[PDB]
């Protein structure tokens, strides 16, 4: 049990590997609006883990999805959003780190 | 004094309505409803979330506390919701006996932790006109018809305020997959 929320923009996407979803049941992926869910799933052959992946339609929704999930680890590069200086929402979330530090967990 | 025999009548009613195949009970979402133990004042119910909605095709469990002056006062009704560690142990008993039930409830008008529900019918639009059975049907209607402006779960409600209907639905599909059990 090692709970991680992973938010992938277009750019963050190269730090992904089909391997992660195979191996960690408590990993949960949140796609930016820029990333289509169904194309993402065939591009990494992760159809089996449809449910673990969450298609969001606005950037704001990301934070609600993170806050609803409340994962122990929260990986997200805020710098890759189009929104900025809206850190209006907070630290409700345990252990945010920039998405680059995937490999640590 | 009297309450007891109403409650007993409500039980017999629903008992026999579920025994009939063609009765309208089934399309209302009510899978099961009964008292616990010998005590009439605590009940269990199982409901099926309504079609054309993100809660479709999954069951939920409800616990129902009946006050003594019922039906003048409403029952207290909550979804049974467990911690992620309690659910993963329940999942270890996988022999596919009775039915799969989901033990998380992600909806704007239910409290994610407690299982508590925010529905007018239960909070003093209640009247003795209502029964346990129709209050349940009311809750399934609520599942299809969340009210974002009266939220007990802010984050699910805010997905609707954003109009992020797909995030709402993916997330509901998530919880059902990962957190059901027997």
């Amino acid at each position: 049990g090692q709970s991680v929320s992973l938010v992938l923009t277009q750019k963050d996407l190269d730090f992904f590997s089909a391997a992660y979803l195979n191996e960690y049941p408590n990993l949960t992926v949140i796609l930016h609006p820029s990333v289509d869910k169904s194309e993402f799933l065939s591009r990494f052959n992760v159809q089996r883990n449809s449910h673990q992946v969450i298609q969001v339609r606005t950037e704001e929704s990301i934070f609600h999805v993170l806050k609803q999930l409340s994962s122990n680890i929260n990986l997200i590069t805020l710098g890759n959003l189009e929104m900025s200086a809206n850190e209006v929402e907070t630290f409700h979330l345990d252990k945010f780190l920039t998405n680059v530090h995937e490999v640590d967990r | 004094a009297s309450t007891e025999k109403r409650l007993l009548k409500e039980y017999r009613a629903v008992k026999k309505e579920l025994t009939e195949k063609r009765s309208p009970i089934h399309d209302t979402g009510i899978v099961d409803l009964h008292p616990l133990e010998d005590g009439l004042f605590r009940w269990s119910a199982v409901i099926r979330g309504p079609d054309q909605s993100p809660f479709e095709d999954a069951l939920w469990k409800l616990e129902i506390d009946i006050p003594t002056n019922y039906p003048l006062d409403p029952p207290k009704i909550k979804f049974v919701v467990f911690g992620e560690e309690k659910i993963r142990q329940l999942q270890r008993k996988t022999s596919s006996g009775a039915r799969k039930v989901c033990y998380k409830m992600p909806h704007p008008n239910v409290n994610f932790k407690t299982g508590e529900i925010c529905l007018d019918i239960l909070q003093q639009k209640w009247s003795p006109a209502w029964t346990l059975q129709s209050a349940l049907v009311a809750i399934v209607v609520l599942l299809a018809n969340p009210e974002p402006l009266s939220p007990l779960n802010i984050d699910m409600a805010n997905l609707l305020k954003c109009d992020d209907t797909t995030a709402y639905k993916d997330l509901v599909h998530y919880y059902i997959a990962k957190y059901s059990a027997y």
